[PDB]
RNA sequence: UACUUAUUCCGUGGGUCGGAAGUUUUGGCUCCAAGGCCGGCCGAU
RNA sequence: CUAAGGGACGGGGUAACCCCGGCAGAUAGCGCACGCGCCCCGAAAGGGAAUCGGGUUAAGAUUUCCCGAGCC
RNA sequence: CGAGGCGCCUCAACGAGUCGGGUUGUUUGGGAAUGCAGCCCAAAUCGGGCGGUAGACUCCGUCCAAGGCUAAAU
RNA sequence: GCGACCCCAGGUCAGGCGGGACUACCCGCUGAGUUUAAGCAUAUAAAUAAGCGGAGGAGAAGAAACUUACAAGGAUUCCCCUAGUAACGGCGAGCGAACCGGGAGCAGCCCAGCUUGAGAAUCGGGCGGCUGUGCCGUCCGAAUUGUAGUCUGGAGAGGCGU
């Protein structure tokens, strides 16, 4: 004992193997990509960045992170998001800039989903 | 039958034999923790007639409370009333100190149900019990028939409702015929019992 | 539509009516806020369609579940009834009395009698 | 913990110890107590499989009282007082002390040949349990006359 | 202030849909008892204490 | 009147206690052993 | 991140609510078997990774969008 | 489709810092002290607790505490 | 050094239990004053309000260490009566039960102690099986510092017979 000094000892510890799940039900997504976009703006504002800056605006989930938004928007409309910017609006709700690529063109975009 | 040999020897505590083995043991308990877990009781003869079996589900704990009266506790001594309730210092506690040790256990061990205590020692500032819990989850518990009563939801904490043997002690069960009649069903029972104003239909 | 229906269709088959119908209410809400006038009332329909789906989704993963455990069960199949009701000892343990008792049950239960 | 066990070992040395307690500190010899032990060890009960083994045994037919060594506080206590055993033998730690404190008072008081023997655990040993606590022998083996 | 806590944000985002006026059809109801909002508030009157 | 273990107080990262045997230098650096003898002992009673 | 300070495990008190943090309790871990070992909260004026110029709206950007040029 | 009952005849174990006593406080209709509580003292087994005035002695009547459960009438 | 035990430590170890909520009724603690006394301190308000806890469908109590003084009764609870009585109380203001008797409703039981020693005969868990609130098998453990059974003063053990 070259330390005057006693430490508790280290021991083992075994990992949890239950001898039944607690939870059963597999769990499901359920922010998924339609929870994720709602519907996009259709605002005289919200058009002007289609043909002005290459940006598709959507009303999107609260619980939803920019990963999450540009991940959608590709399973959606297999379109590439060059970047994503976000704000909650004054009525509570969460407003997505999509700005998508060179080599995507959001006014074609625009008249495949409808809003034009 | 060994167990009235060492019943017999503790009726004698001022003895040599019993004074030293007593001393030792004072000591050791005031180094340890006022709620302390044994793996078994030191008085085996006493716990049997408590209602305690060598049993899983049955355990015992060591409880330390203080000695002593309960001064009042105002925030100078200072009472603003008759002088008749004017005292602070001399004042005692209704409930003993075996109640007040099996009560703390009970509250630091919600998942147990109190058995009974018994005294266990005292120096001059602690006395010390020792507690019998019931584990009424265990299935050794469940099983048997003698001890299945505890298990049922009536018997929830009952060292905090007074239904010990220490419990019956201060609330005045402990003797039956006059004067004991006013503690059944209870002293409250009884004082509202003596206050109703009885008006019936036909007066 | 049609829950008899769903019942029959295997689990590739209501998944594949589920991404459906999801895709469909997407098509709608985008249609809901440009313009439409019937349109709108196949939200209703397709989005209980939707809860139709998923009802019959998960009644038969339990109904597979309670099947396959049969050991321990798992904590969301147990036997949900109030905290006392599960607390309370079973009938064996209620009807079990010692030997000094089962004894005088025997040789002396409460007789059938009557006065003349 | 371990403060307080070796604190507990000094206090016991340094007060005054009634001769009732003092006299577990004399225990058997070594010699002996080797002796006692590997006879002690002819006499062992029956352990749990060998048990099983004799049930089955008698179940084929369908046999001989055995000498084995008397354990357990209340049993060595009423052949004591029955005047039966031959031989106490007394572990030293009982660690209630007023449990075997009276022991040696009663055998030297119904005239039976006892001792006191270093550890509990290893008379437990004995008898394929932890800590007897005391030992009896009322019988022995003819062939073990002499040795007794 | 400009300055908000993500939790206070989202009760003037409620506040702010509550006072509306009711819809004009709600009168025309088989049974309807409703004449006003009862509940309307102006900033300026009557503070919302957050 | 003496004792020390109860009790009380003080100190320390509880770091040389009891008995016996046999570094004053200048405002600098100093740890995890060289060495000897058979993992082991001395060096470090 | 820490400040004045606040809460708080164990322990102590307390009928309980609750009141006490230095009273030291095997302190619950860190590097490469081996080695070491003296909790959180609390500042949009304290400490502190890194951005500039020009343009743009009815309402934004006194550095968030666009152009260009950098940095961590 | 063994055990229990009863008739007759030598053992017979029964709960301790508990009872009880003093004192202090509180409570009661309980008055030389109704219950309870703290502290001090501290049991017995031809014994113990009561018989509403404290004490001693002799008889008599009556119970057997200090372990546990228990429907109904409320 | 191999071992046995004792006490203790650490586990997101396997399986489990607890905390909070509700207020009418019920169980435990703690605890006033206004008020009355034509003042006021004991007394009264009141062993009440407030305060801190614990349950249930009821709770609590309960089978005499009880009453009585009789020709004696015979667990608990509640109602009527006892009774504004005995008693208590600056014996002032005031306060204040119980026994008997009559009803409602009735029910008595379980342990510890000596009591297997020709055999811990007891219990829990893992696993497997099944006839599945459980039963059986096997393997581990608990337990002799005592699980089971017998016994509870009304007795009972032992001995002898229906
Ligand atoms: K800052
Ligand atoms: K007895
Ligand atoms: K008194
Ligand atoms: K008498
Ligand atoms: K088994
Ligand atoms: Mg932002
Ligand atoms: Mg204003
Ligand atoms: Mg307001
Ligand atoms: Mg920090
Ligand atoms: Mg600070
Ligand atoms: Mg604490
Ligand atoms: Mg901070
Ligand atoms: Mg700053
Ligand atoms: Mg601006
Ligand atoms: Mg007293
Ligand atoms: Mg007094
Ligand atoms: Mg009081
Ligand atoms: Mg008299
Ligand atoms: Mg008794
Ligand atoms: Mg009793
Ligand atoms: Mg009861
Ligand atoms: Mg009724
Ligand atoms: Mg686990
Ligand atoms: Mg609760
Ligand atoms: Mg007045
Ligand atoms: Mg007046
Ligand atoms: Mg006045
Ligand atoms: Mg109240
Ligand atoms: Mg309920
Ligand atoms: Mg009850
Ligand atoms: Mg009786
Ligand atoms: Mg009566
Ligand atoms: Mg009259
Ligand atoms: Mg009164
Ligand atoms: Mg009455
Ligand atoms: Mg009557
Ligand atoms: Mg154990
Ligand atoms: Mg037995
Ligand atoms: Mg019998
Ligand atoms: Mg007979």
């Amino acid at each position: 004992r070259t330390s005057v000094t006693f430490h508790r000892p280290k021991t083992l510890s075994k990992a949890r193997d239950p001898k039944y799940p607690r939870i059963s039900t597999p769990g499901r997504n359920k922010l998924d990509q339609y929870q994720i976009l709602k519907y996009p703006l259709t605002t005289e504002s919200a058009m002007k960045k289609i043909e002005d800056n290459n940006t598709l605006v959507f009303i999107v989930d609260l619980k939803a992170d920019k990963k999450k938004i540009k991940a959608a928007v590709k399973k959606m409309y297999d379109i590439q998001a060059k970047k994503v910017n976000t704000l909650i609006r004054p009525d509570g709700k969460k407003k997505a800039y999509v700005k998508l690529t060179p080599d995507y063109d959001a006014l074609d975009v625009a008249n495949k989903i409808g809003i034009i | 039958g060994a167990y009235k040999f060492v019943s017999e020897l503790w009726r004698r505590k001022q003895s040599d034999v019993m004074r030293f083995v007593q001393r030792v043991r004072c000591w050791e308990y005031r180094q340890q923790p006022a709620i302390v877990r044994i793996t078994r009781p030191t008085r085996p003869d006493r716990a049997r007639r408590l209602g305690f079996k060598a049993k899983q589900g049955y355990v015992v704990y060591r409880i330390r409370v203080r000695r002593g009266g309960r001064k009042r506790p105002v925030p100078k001594g200072i009472v603003y009333g008759k002088p008749k309730h004017q005292g602070i210092t001399q004042l005692k506690f209704q409930r003993n100190k075996r109640s007040v040790a099996e009560e703390r256990a009970g509250r630091r061990l919600g998942g147990l149900r109190v058995l009974n205590s018994y005294w266990v020692n005292e120096d001059s500032t602690y006395k010390y019990f020792e507690v019998i819990l019931v584990d009424v989850a265990h299935s050794a518990v469940r099983n048997d028939p003698r001890i299945n009563w505890l298990c049922k939801p009536v018997h929830k904490h009952r060292e905090l409702r007074g239904l010990t043997s220490a419990g019956k002690k201060f609330r005045g069960l402990r003797g039956k015929g006059h004067r004991h009649h006013k503690n059944r069903p209870s002293r409250r029972a009884t004082w509202k019992r003596n206050q109703t104003v009885s008006l019936r239909r036909y007066r | 539509v049609k829950a008899g229906e769903l019942w029959n269709k295997s689990k590739d088959d209501l998944t594949k009516q589920l991404a459906e119908l999801k895709t469909e209410l997407g098509q709608l809400r985008i249609q809901k806020v440009a313009s439409s006038g019937s349109k709108l009332n196949r939200i209703h329909d397709i989005r209980k369609s939707i809860a139709r789906v998923l009802t019959v989704i998960n009644a038969k993963q339990r109904a597979q579940l309670r099947l396959f455990y049969k050991k321990y069960a798992p904590l969301d199949l147990r036997a949900k009834q109030t905290r006392a009701i599960r607390r309370r000892l079973s009938p064996d343990e209620k009807s079990r009395v010692l030997e000094k008792t089962k004894k005088r049950t025997v040789h002396f239960p409460q007789r059938k009698f009557a006065i003349k | 913990v371990v403060r307080i066990q070796r604190q507990r070992r000094i206090l016991k040395q340094r007060l005054k110890v009634p001769p009732a307690l003092h006299q577990f500190t004399r225990t058997l010899d070594k010699n002996l107590a080797t002796n006692l032990f590997k006879m002690l060890l002819k006499y062992r009960p029956e352990d749990k499989a060998a048990k099983k083994e004799r049930l089955l045994k008698r179940a084929q037919a369908e046999a001989k009282k055995p000498i084995v060594v008397k354990y357990g506080l209340n049993h060595v206590t009423y052949l004591i007082e029955q005047s039966k055993a031959q031989l106490v033998v007394i572990a030293h730690d009982v660690d209630p002390i007023e449990l075997v404190v009276w022991l040696p008072a009663l055998c030297r008081k119904m005239e039976v040949p006892y001792c006191i023997v270093k550890g509990k655990s290893r008379l437990g040993s004995i008898v394929h349990k932890k800590t007897a606590s005391v030992l009896c022998l009322t019988t022995v083996k003819n062939e073990d006359k002499l040795e007794f | 202030p400009s300055h908000k806590t993500f939790r206070i944000k989202q009760k003037l985002a409620k506040k702010q849909r509550q006072n509306r006026p009711i819809p004009y059809w709600i009168r025309m109801r088989t049974d309807n008892t409703i004449r006003y909002n009862a509940k309307r508030r102006h900033w300026r009157r009557t503070k919302l204490g957050f």
